[PDB]
Protein backbone atom coordinates (compact mmCIF):
# COMPACT_ATOMS: atom_id res chain seq x y z
CA UNK A 1 0.00 0.00 0.00
CA UNK A 2 2.94 2.34 0.65
CA UNK A 3 4.42 1.40 -2.73
CA UNK A 4 1.22 1.79 -4.76
CA UNK A 5 0.71 5.24 -6.26
CA UNK A 6 -2.72 6.79 -5.82
CA UNK A 7 -4.51 10.09 -6.47
CA UNK A 8 -3.73 12.53 -3.66
CA UNK A 9 -7.35 13.28 -2.74
CA UNK A 10 -8.15 9.56 -2.37
CA UNK A 11 -5.15 8.69 -0.17
CA UNK A 12 -6.40 5.86 2.04
CA UNK A 13 -4.24 6.72 5.06
CA UNK A 14 -1.64 9.12 6.40
CA UNK A 15 0.93 7.13 8.43
CA UNK A 16 2.20 3.54 8.64
CA UNK A 17 3.28 1.35 11.57
CA UNK A 18 5.03 -1.75 10.20
CA UNK A 19 6.18 -4.07 12.99
CA UNK A 20 8.56 -6.66 11.60
CA UNK A 21 8.34 -6.59 7.83
CA UNK A 22 8.96 -4.67 4.64
CA UNK A 23 8.28 -4.54 0.92
CA UNK A 24 12.01 -4.93 0.21
CA UNK A 25 12.04 -8.49 1.55
CA UNK A 26 13.02 -10.96 -1.22
CA UNK A 27 9.93 -13.09 -0.52
CA UNK A 28 7.52 -10.12 -0.57
CA UNK A 29 6.60 -10.39 -4.28
CA UNK A 30 6.27 -13.73 -6.08
CA UNK A 31 7.04 -14.08 -9.78
CA UNK A 32 4.54 -15.54 -12.23
CA UNK A 33 6.38 -18.83 -12.87
CA UNK A 34 6.71 -19.71 -9.17
CA UNK A 35 3.04 -18.84 -8.58
CA UNK A 36 1.89 -21.08 -11.44
CA UNK A 37 4.12 -23.90 -10.14
CA UNK A 38 2.51 -23.45 -6.71
CA UNK A 39 -0.97 -23.59 -8.26
CA UNK A 40 -0.29 -26.76 -10.25
CA UNK A 41 1.41 -28.41 -7.24
CA UNK A 42 -1.65 -27.66 -5.11
CA UNK A 43 -3.73 -29.05 -7.99
CA UNK A 44 -1.67 -32.25 -7.89
CA UNK A 45 -2.09 -32.69 -4.13
CA UNK A 46 -5.86 -32.06 -4.25
CA UNK A 47 -5.92 -34.20 -7.47
CA UNK A 48 -7.81 -31.73 -9.65
CA UNK A 49 -7.88 -32.60 -13.39
CA UNK A 50 -5.09 -30.25 -14.56
CA UNK A 51 -5.88 -29.22 -18.14
CA UNK A 52 -6.20 -25.42 -18.24
CA UNK A 53 -6.08 -22.48 -15.83
CA UNK A 54 -9.85 -21.91 -15.93
CA UNK A 55 -10.46 -25.64 -15.36
CA UNK A 56 -8.10 -25.91 -12.38
CA UNK A 57 -9.46 -22.74 -10.73
CA UNK A 58 -13.02 -24.04 -11.29
CA UNK A 59 -12.07 -27.37 -9.70
CA UNK A 60 -10.33 -25.63 -6.80
CA UNK A 61 -13.26 -23.26 -6.15
CA UNK A 62 -15.56 -26.18 -5.17
CA UNK A 63 -13.34 -28.01 -2.67
CA UNK A 64 -14.03 -27.51 1.07
CA UNK A 65 -11.81 -25.00 2.85
CA UNK A 66 -10.48 -27.54 5.37
CA UNK A 67 -9.08 -29.77 2.59
CA UNK A 68 -7.43 -26.78 0.88
CA UNK A 69 -5.96 -25.55 4.18
CA UNK A 70 -4.57 -29.02 4.94
CA UNK A 71 -3.05 -29.39 1.45
CA UNK A 72 -1.52 -25.90 1.47
CA UNK A 73 -0.07 -26.59 4.93
CA UNK A 74 1.40 -29.91 3.76
CA UNK A 75 3.00 -28.26 0.72
CA UNK A 76 4.22 -25.22 2.68
CA UNK A 77 5.81 -27.44 5.36
CA UNK A 78 8.63 -28.49 3.01
CA UNK A 79 8.76 -25.32 0.91
CA UNK A 80 11.02 -22.29 1.08
CA UNK A 81 10.05 -18.67 1.74
CA UNK A 82 10.10 -18.06 -2.02
CA UNK A 83 7.40 -20.75 -2.35
CA UNK A 84 4.97 -19.09 0.08
CA UNK A 85 1.66 -17.51 -0.95
CA UNK A 86 2.25 -13.82 -1.56
CA UNK A 87 1.22 -10.90 -3.75
CA UNK A 88 2.00 -11.00 -7.47
CA UNK A 89 2.67 -8.25 -10.03
CA UNK A 90 -0.90 -8.21 -11.55
CA UNK A 91 -0.11 -5.13 -13.69
CA UNK A 92 -3.01 -3.11 -12.20
CA UNK A 93 -2.70 -2.91 -8.41
CA UNK A 94 1.10 -3.19 -8.61
CA UNK A 95 3.31 -2.40 -11.60
CA UNK A 96 6.98 -3.24 -11.02
CA UNK A 97 9.18 -5.11 -8.47
CA UNK A 98 9.37 -3.29 -5.10
CA UNK A 99 12.96 -2.00 -5.23
CA UNK A 100 12.31 -0.34 -8.59
CA UNK A 101 8.87 0.90 -7.44
CA UNK A 102 10.36 2.57 -4.35
CA UNK A 103 12.48 4.89 -6.55
CA UNK A 104 9.55 6.85 -8.03
CA UNK A 105 9.62 9.07 -4.87
CA UNK A 106 6.16 10.55 -5.37
CA UNK A 107 4.47 9.92 -1.99
CA UNK A 108 2.68 12.77 -0.24
CA UNK A 109 3.56 12.99 3.48
CA UNK A 110 3.54 9.36 4.64
CA UNK A 111 5.27 8.79 7.97
CA UNK A 112 6.78 5.49 9.05
CA UNK A 113 7.39 3.71 12.35
CA UNK A 114 9.23 0.47 11.58
CA UNK A 115 11.06 -2.07 13.70
CA UNK A 116 11.91 -5.66 14.50
CA UNK A 117 12.30 -8.20 17.28
CA UNK A 118 15.36 -10.31 18.03
CA UNK A 119 13.19 -13.45 18.32
CA UNK A 120 11.30 -13.10 15.02
CA UNK A 121 12.98 -15.98 13.20
CA UNK A 122 11.36 -17.26 10.03
CA UNK A 123 11.50 -20.76 11.54
CA UNK A 124 9.67 -19.32 14.56
CA UNK A 125 7.02 -18.01 12.14
CA UNK A 126 6.25 -21.63 11.18
CA UNK A 127 5.53 -23.07 14.65
CA UNK A 128 1.90 -23.86 13.79
CA UNK A 129 2.96 -25.60 10.56
CA UNK A 130 5.39 -27.75 12.58
CA UNK A 131 2.71 -28.55 15.17
CA UNK A 132 0.22 -29.57 12.47
CA UNK A 133 2.85 -31.70 10.71
CA UNK A 134 3.79 -33.41 13.98
CA UNK A 135 0.07 -33.91 14.64
CA UNK A 136 -0.10 -35.96 11.45
CA UNK A 137 3.41 -37.23 12.25
CA UNK A 138 4.69 -37.05 8.68
CA UNK A 139 8.14 -38.55 9.52
CA UNK A 140 9.00 -35.25 11.32
CA UNK A 141 9.95 -33.84 7.92
CA UNK A 142 12.18 -30.98 9.06
CA UNK A 143 15.41 -31.76 7.19
CA UNK A 144 13.59 -31.14 3.90
CA UNK A 145 12.41 -27.78 5.27
CA UNK A 146 15.94 -26.92 6.41
CA UNK A 147 17.42 -27.95 3.05
CA UNK A 148 14.84 -25.86 1.16
CA UNK A 149 15.51 -22.95 3.55
CA UNK A 150 19.26 -23.22 2.96
CA UNK A 151 18.68 -23.32 -0.80
CA UNK A 152 16.38 -20.29 -0.46
CA UNK A 153 19.27 -18.45 1.24
CA UNK A 154 21.00 -18.52 -2.16
CA UNK A 155 18.89 -15.74 -3.68
CA UNK A 156 15.80 -16.12 -5.83
CA UNK A 157 17.40 -18.62 -8.22
CA UNK A 158 19.61 -20.97 -6.19
CA UNK A 159 23.22 -20.09 -7.00
CA UNK A 160 26.29 -21.86 -5.63
CA UNK A 161 28.56 -18.93 -4.74
CA UNK A 162 26.04 -16.98 -2.64
CA UNK A 163 25.28 -20.30 -0.90
CA UNK A 164 28.99 -20.80 -0.14
CA UNK A 165 29.37 -17.25 1.19
CA UNK A 166 26.27 -17.66 3.38
CA UNK A 167 27.56 -20.97 4.75
CA UNK A 168 30.92 -19.36 5.49
CA UNK A 169 29.86 -16.10 7.17
CA UNK A 170 27.38 -17.62 9.57
CA UNK A 171 28.71 -20.83 11.01
CA UNK A 172 26.25 -23.19 9.28
CA UNK A 173 28.69 -25.81 8.16
CA UNK A 174 26.38 -28.64 7.14
CA UNK A 175 26.76 -30.65 10.37
CA UNK A 176 23.32 -32.19 10.79
CA UNK A 177 24.68 -34.61 13.42
CA UNK A 178 23.89 -31.80 15.90
CA UNK A 179 20.82 -29.84 14.81
CA UNK A 180 20.87 -27.28 17.65
CA UNK A 181 23.75 -25.03 16.55
CA UNK A 182 23.05 -25.56 12.83
CA UNK A 183 19.35 -24.75 13.31
CA UNK A 184 20.22 -21.62 15.30
CA UNK A 185 22.64 -20.54 12.56
CA UNK A 186 19.95 -21.19 9.92
CA UNK A 187 17.48 -19.03 11.88
CA UNK A 188 20.25 -16.42 12.17
CA UNK A 189 20.86 -16.36 8.41
CA UNK A 190 17.17 -16.29 7.42
CA UNK A 191 16.37 -13.60 10.01
CA UNK A 192 19.22 -11.39 8.80
CA UNK A 193 18.33 -12.01 5.14
CA UNK A 194 14.53 -11.76 5.04
CA UNK A 195 13.57 -9.59 8.00
CA UNK A 196 16.18 -7.30 9.59
CA UNK A 197 18.17 -6.05 6.60
CA UNK A 198 15.16 -5.32 4.28
CA UNK A 199 13.59 -3.34 7.16
CA UNK A 200 16.82 -1.34 7.54
CA UNK A 201 17.08 -0.81 3.76
CA UNK A 202 13.45 0.32 3.55
CA UNK A 203 13.91 2.74 6.46
CA UNK A 204 17.00 4.14 4.72
CA UNK A 205 15.26 4.39 1.33
CA UNK A 206 12.26 6.11 2.92
CA UNK A 207 14.30 8.56 5.02
CA UNK A 208 16.59 9.45 2.08
CA UNK A 209 13.72 10.92 0.03
CA UNK A 210 12.70 13.36 2.75
CA UNK A 211 8.92 13.71 2.52
CA UNK A 212 7.96 12.07 5.82
CA UNK A 213 9.45 11.28 9.22
CA UNK A 214 10.96 7.83 9.74
CA UNK A 215 11.37 6.23 13.16
CA UNK A 216 12.93 2.81 13.69
CA UNK A 217 13.01 0.60 16.77
CA UNK A 218 14.35 -2.84 17.70
CA UNK A 219 13.10 -5.08 20.51
CA UNK A 220 15.73 -7.39 22.05
CA UNK A 221 14.90 -11.02 22.77
CA UNK A 222 12.47 -11.50 25.66
CA UNK A 223 12.71 -14.85 27.42
CA UNK A 224 9.34 -15.98 28.67
CA UNK A 225 5.79 -15.50 27.36
CA UNK B 1 46.14 -23.09 19.99
CA UNK B 2 47.88 -21.33 22.88
CA UNK B 3 50.35 -18.54 22.20
CA UNK B 4 52.46 -16.23 24.32
CA UNK B 5 52.02 -12.48 24.04
CA UNK B 6 55.13 -10.31 24.40
CA UNK B 7 53.48 -7.74 26.65
CA UNK B 8 54.51 -6.29 30.01
CA UNK B 9 52.82 -9.05 32.02
CA UNK B 10 53.46 -11.83 29.41
CA UNK B 11 49.98 -13.43 29.35
CA UNK B 12 48.59 -16.45 27.53
CA UNK B 13 45.88 -16.28 24.87
CA UNK B 14 44.10 -18.88 22.73
CA UNK B 15 42.92 -17.32 19.48
CA UNK B 16 45.20 -15.40 17.11
CA UNK B 17 43.27 -13.75 14.24
CA UNK B 18 40.59 -16.45 14.23
CA UNK B 19 38.11 -14.53 12.07
CA UNK B 20 40.80 -13.31 9.66
CA UNK B 21 42.50 -16.69 9.23
CA UNK B 22 39.10 -18.39 8.93
CA UNK B 23 38.40 -15.99 6.05
CA UNK B 24 41.81 -16.51 4.48
CA UNK B 25 41.79 -20.31 4.92
CA UNK B 26 38.24 -21.70 4.81
CA UNK B 27 36.27 -19.32 2.60
CA UNK B 28 38.68 -17.78 0.12
CA UNK B 29 40.43 -21.07 -0.68
CA UNK B 30 37.08 -22.62 -1.59
CA UNK B 31 36.31 -19.50 -3.64
CA UNK B 32 39.69 -19.90 -5.35
CA UNK B 33 38.83 -23.45 -6.44
C1 LIG C 1 23.27 -15.97 16.02
O1 LIG C 1 23.06 -14.62 16.45
C2 LIG C 1 23.19 -14.42 17.87
C3 LIG C 1 22.82 -12.97 18.13
O2 LIG C 1 21.42 -12.81 18.21
C4 LIG C 1 24.60 -14.80 18.32
O3 LIG C 1 24.74 -14.68 19.74
C5 LIG C 1 25.83 -13.77 20.03
O4 LIG C 1 26.99 -14.06 19.25
C6 LIG C 1 28.06 -13.13 19.45
C7 LIG C 1 29.17 -13.55 18.51
O5 LIG C 1 30.21 -12.58 18.48
C8 LIG C 1 28.51 -13.11 20.91
O6 LIG C 1 29.42 -12.02 21.03
C9 LIG C 1 30.54 -12.34 21.88
O7 LIG C 1 30.26 -11.85 23.18
C10 LIG C 1 31.26 -12.11 24.16
C11 LIG C 1 30.72 -11.65 25.51
O8 LIG C 1 31.63 -12.10 26.50
C12 LIG C 1 31.19 -13.31 27.20
O9 LIG C 1 29.93 -13.91 26.67
C13 LIG C 1 29.91 -15.17 25.86
C14 LIG C 1 28.55 -15.81 26.06
O10 LIG C 1 27.57 -14.99 25.43
C15 LIG C 1 31.07 -16.09 26.23
O11 LIG C 1 31.07 -17.21 25.35
C16 LIG C 1 32.35 -15.31 26.07
O12 LIG C 1 33.47 -16.19 26.05
C17 LIG C 1 32.45 -14.28 27.17
O13 LIG C 1 32.54 -15.01 28.38
C18 LIG C 1 32.56 -11.39 23.75
O14 LIG C 1 33.59 -11.68 24.68
C19 LIG C 1 32.98 -11.84 22.33
O15 LIG C 1 34.14 -11.12 21.93
C20 LIG C 1 34.73 -11.70 20.75
O16 LIG C 1 35.11 -10.69 19.85
C21 LIG C 1 36.03 -9.68 20.39
C22 LIG C 1 36.32 -8.69 19.27
O17 LIG C 1 37.47 -7.94 19.64
C23 LIG C 1 37.31 -10.36 20.94
O18 LIG C 1 38.09 -9.41 21.64
C24 LIG C 1 36.93 -11.53 21.89
O19 LIG C 1 38.16 -12.09 22.48
C25 LIG C 1 38.17 -13.49 22.83
O20 LIG C 1 38.72 -14.21 21.77
C26 LIG C 1 40.03 -13.74 21.37
C27 LIG C 1 40.38 -14.42 20.07
O21 LIG C 1 39.70 -13.74 19.02
C28 LIG C 1 41.01 -14.05 22.52
O22 LIG C 1 42.29 -13.54 22.19
C29 LIG C 1 40.51 -13.40 23.84
O23 LIG C 1 41.32 -13.82 24.93
C30 LIG C 1 39.00 -13.68 24.12
O24 LIG C 1 38.94 -15.03 24.58
C31 LIG C 1 35.96 -12.51 21.18
O25 LIG C 1 36.64 -12.99 20.01
C32 LIG C 1 31.83 -11.70 21.31
O26 LIG C 1 31.65 -10.31 21.08
C33 LIG C 1 27.33 -12.91 21.86
O27 LIG C 1 27.71 -13.15 23.21
C34 LIG C 1 26.18 -13.87 21.52
N1 LIG C 1 25.04 -13.68 22.40
C35 LIG C 1 24.26 -12.59 22.51
C36 LIG C 1 23.15 -12.68 23.52
O28 LIG C 1 24.44 -11.57 21.85
C37 LIG C 1 24.92 -16.23 17.91
O29 LIG C 1 26.28 -16.54 18.21
C38 LIG C 1 24.68 -16.42 16.41
N2 LIG C 1 24.99 -17.79 15.99
C39 LIG C 1 24.36 -18.92 16.38
C40 LIG C 1 24.91 -20.18 15.79
O30 LIG C 1 23.41 -18.93 17.15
Amino acid sequence: HLLTARATNSQLFRRAVLMGGSALSPAAVISHERAQQQAIALAKEVSCPMSSSQEVVSCLRQKPANVLNDAQTKLLAVSGPFHYWGPVIDGHFLREPPARALKRSLWVEVDLLIGSSQDDGLINRAKAVKQFEESRGRTSSKTAFYQALQNSLGGEDSDARVEAAATWYYSLEHSTDDYASFSRALENATRDYFIICPIIDMASAWAKRARGNVFMYHAPENYGH
Amino acid sequence: ENYKEFSELLPNRQGLKKADCSFWSKYISSLKT
